[PDB]
């Protein structure tokens, strides 16, 4: 169905060394396609998925002077930022910068955004409009005066509806075969007790993409949260996800209870049951 | 400047199967601020080599990496994850556990 | 694909 | 690639000019026409972001991406729109812009009544060093630069009074007293009629 | 606004060239270019907050360019060679004038990189009389200067009346002639057209003056011909007025 790009910027003040340590890297939908690292050698924006290395020498020469651009404006932002909130030069700070587009399943331009935040907190952030900001506190507000006055929201824009779109959809042919592709999870179920009355009954999704999925325990056939765990989604290391949810249960009751696991990845979902 | 301290899973790749290649996972996230320490550990002692994913951060901010490297599980060897950040009074250990 | 050139300054 | 026609565009003062840069490359995505004085560093007019028409006064820029194709015209010219202009256009990855090589307009000032007259000027130090002066001649007229021996010939500059207006062409040509001299300095070209005798 | 230096350079092939530039402060965007008469600009190499950001113009050998701080940048050229010759043009900008294209240029520095200054030489430079004929009909002034024999083309004519620099009622060549085969290797010839009422030529108390600045040799290039060393200077011709 839906997909996304989107750019994620990490900058972190040193004092005592040189320069801020800058990291940027690329998604689509939960696939990293490039990074750039300002501690590594190369000094150069890299790939990190088969697809975008079919990329001529002018995509790679535009997108590492970008990314350089990048990390020279993010270097002056924790300075002038470091002075509007009258904090110590002896402390690290960060500031993170996040854009991209969304783009429905007939590949058409959904949403844009495009997000700043600094010491982990929202500074400040285009409105859906794209034509508006949203900005936290004062020292945001300077700056969203600043970003009015100089029609920053406009390029923006231009970028989010048109060229990100553009880029996405190419990104989605030519990386097809993975990022068009869907791998249904492949599941078991795993007992455990305690000593007499209760046991923990662990419900496992392994191998799936996209990472998108929902694991429900029901007893009975009725859709029961009371006393269920769900781990947060883990990447496996080789482009999949895992998953596992739990119901601790009354000992005996475990044929009662049954875990649905629903994914684009497959046609009708499944129900797993203890069986022993 | 609000601190986040990490939430800690470690995992295989792969079913575990003794005697068997597999890689070493160390999922940690939910942090802030970045610089962060985190060892594999075998038997207590600390693997050489291990790599990791690029930085990344989600939808609050946090951010989150992938530690891992090559492995060959055993009955009797622990592994673990062993990881420091600003946060901790002390690095936070979690062995690795197969059923899990 | 990243937008560009650069950025304004906070 | 930007291609663009140099080649010197003469037009009458009040006319519509048109200037045109082709380009090759997809994605430039800004368009910029400059205008430079001989001499002098150049000065933005018109810039177009996408396909478009931008009007300015006397100016419109137009932009047709599918052709690739861009365009400049200026309306009821002047005098003053005398220079080179130079089309410059970019994409969004580098502020780098690539021009065009540039168009000469001359525009030719309206001059309210011809009065064509050529005279002969001795030098100031000594004499027999000598120059003829043809002035005052209308902006239909056009001068031609010799091939033939060695005599010196300046293209017709326009001379600007100011508060008190008036206007005129003059143009000079010299050469060693070889006794051939003011008569035979337009065996080269000339259209109408004044002299000394 | 934006100030480069030299204004104009004339030296020998094999010389190191250093061309500078002081960007207008609060800029932090600078950009080099380079352009070779009777064509455009093209860019050498741009920076942001004293960073290089793109140096694909920048030729492959000769040429190396530097911000050491926000307020200068260096371009140099070691050894400059003939085809270094052109006009560099600096310019600055921030963000908000990018995002219109705007960008502010410096008034460019003239650069001649010469095979041999042997062939370097100063101006000439006479002026000349109304006609007899002229004045009565029309009855207004006419002059004419022209400065002749100078190489490089390096040159600023300016008409003086009294002690003061004037404008209206003057037009000089927009080009220089050359007294050649188009060779390249000549030497050059420009003239310049004044003209006033006609009471003021025949009579008064008339101060006039044709003035051509030539930029040549500096002190530190080496000189042993018999003839004057073609050094930087103003050459000058003058006139009263009724003067046969």
């Amino acid at each position: 169905g839906s997909h996304s790009m989107r750019y994620f910027f990490t900058s972190v003040s040193r004092p005592g060394r040189g320069e801020p340590r800058f990291i940027a890297v690329g998604y689509v939908d939960d696939t990293q396609f490039v990074r750039f690292d300002s501690d590594a050698a190369s000094q150069r924006m890299e790939p990190r998925a088969p697809w975008i290395e079919q990329e001529g020498p002018e995509y790679w020469d535009g997108e590492t002077r970008k990314v350089k651009a990048h990390s020279q404006t993010h270097r002056v932002d924790l300075g002038t930022l470091r002075g509007y909130y009258n904090q110590s030069e002896a402390g690290s700070h960060t500031v993170q910068r996040m854009y991209g587009c969304d783009v429905g399943s007939d590949w058409r331009f959904l949403r844009g955004y495009h997000q700043y935040a600094y010491d982990g907190k929202d500074y400040i952030a285009l409105k859906e409009d794209l034509r508006s900001w949203t900005a936290a506190d004062m020292a945001a507000q300077t700056t969203k005066h600043k970003w009015e006055a100089a029609h920053v929201a406009e390029q923006l824009r231009a970028y989010l509806e048109g060229t990100c779109v553009e880029w996405l959809r190419r990104y989605l042919e030519n990386g097809k075969e993975t990022l068009q592709r869907t791998d249904a999870p492949k599941t078991h179920m795993t007992h455990h007790a305690v000593s007499d009355h209760e046991a923990t009954l662990r419900c496992w999704a392994l191998s799936f993409y996209p990472a998108e999925i929902t694991l429900t325990w029901q007893r009975d056939g009725e859709d029961q949260t009371q006393d269920t765990e769900l781990v947060e989604t883990r990447p496996a290391g080789d482009g999949t996800f895992q998953k596992w949810a739990a119901v601790v249960v009354p000992s005996g009751q475990e044929q009662r209870y049954t875990c649905h696991v629903q994914h684009e990845g497959l046609p009708k979902p499944l129900t797993l049951r203890w069986e022993p | 400047m609000i601190q986040r301290t990490p939430k800690i899973q470690v995992y295989s790749r792969h079913p575990a199967e003794n005697g068997k290649s597999n890689f070493l996972n160390c999922y940690v996230s939910g942090f802030h601020p970045s610089d962060i320490e985190v060892d594999l550990l075998k038997n207590g002692e600390r693997i050489e080599k291990v790599e990791h994913s690029d930085l990344s951060f989600s939808k609050d901010w946090s951010f989150y990496l992938l530690y891992y490297t090559e492995f060959t599980p055993t009955e009797k060897d622990e592994y673990a994850c062993r990881v420091n950040h600003v946060t901790l009074s002390q690095p936070k250990i979690v062995k690795w556990d197969r059923d899990m | 694909y990243l937008g560009g050139p650069d950025f304004p300054t906070i | 690639e930007v291609e663009q026609d140099p080649g010197p565009l003469s037009v009458p003062e009040g006319a519509i000019v048109s200037l045109n840069c082709t380009y090759s490359n997809s994605a430039f995505q800004y368009f910029m026409w400059y205008r430079q004085y001989s001499r002098k560093g150049p000065e933005l007019l018109m810039y177009t972001y996408s396909s478009g028409n931008k009007e300015d006064g006397r100016f419109t820029a137009q932009v047709d991406k599918s052709s690739k194709y861009i365009s400049l015209f200026i309306r009821d010219s002047q005098p003053s729109d005398s220079a080179t202009y130079l089309c410059a256009m970019r994409g969004d990855s580098s502020y780098k812009l690539i021009f065009g090589s540039g168009t000469r307009l001359l525009v030719r000032p309206d001059i309210q009544n011809p009065d064509p007259a050529v005279y002969q000027l001795r030098d100031s130090k000594s004499s027999d060093k000598s120059v003829c002066l043809f002035t005052d001649f209308d902006s239909q007229t056009n001068v031609s630069q010799s091939k033939d021996s060695d005599v010196y010939i300046t293209d017709k500059c326009v001379l600007d009074m100011r508060s008190m207006d008036f206007k005129s062409n003059s143009a000079v040509a010299w050469s060693n007293k070889s006794d051939f001299a003011c008569a035979n300095a337009f065996n080269n070209s000339i259209i109408p009629e004044d002299t000394f005798f | 606004g934006v100030i480069q230096s030299p204004r104009h350079e004339v030296t020998e092939m094999g010389q190191q060239v250093t061309l500078r530039c002081k960007p207008i402060s609060g800029h932090d965007y600078l950009f080099w270019y380079r352009q070779t008469m009777m064509r455009g600009l093209e860019l050498l190499i741009y920076f942001n907050n004293n960073v290089p950001i793109d140096d694909s113009g920048m030729p492959e050998d000769r040429f190396s360019a530097k911000m050491p701080n926000a307020s200068f940048s260096t371009l140099k050229i070691q050894p400059s060679e003939p085809r270094d010759s052109a006009v560099y043009f600096c310019a600055s900008s921030l963000w908000e004038k990018l995002a219109k294209n705007i960008q502010y240029f410096g008034a460019g520095t003239r650069l001649s990189v010469l095979e041999d200054l042997k062939n370097v030489f100063p101006p000439e430079v006479a002026v000349f009389e109304p006609s007899e004929a002229e004045i009565s009909h029309t009855q207004k002034a006419t002059l004419v200067c022209l400065a002749t024999g100078f190489y490089p083309d390096h040159v600023e004519l300016s008409w003086w009346v009294n002690g003061k620099e004037v404008h209206s009622g003057v037009c000089t060549d927009p080009q220089p002639l050359k007294e050649q085969p188009a060779l390249n290797d000549s030497r050059y010839a420009l003239s310049s057209r004044l003209r006033v009422s006609a009471t003021f030529w025949q009579d008064p108390r008339n101060h006039f003056r044709c003035q051509v600045q030539f930029y040549g040799l500096s002190e530190n290039d080496e000189w042993t011909q018999d003839r004057a060393k073609p050094v930087t200077q103003i050459v000058s011709a003058e006139a009263w007025g009724r003067a046969d």
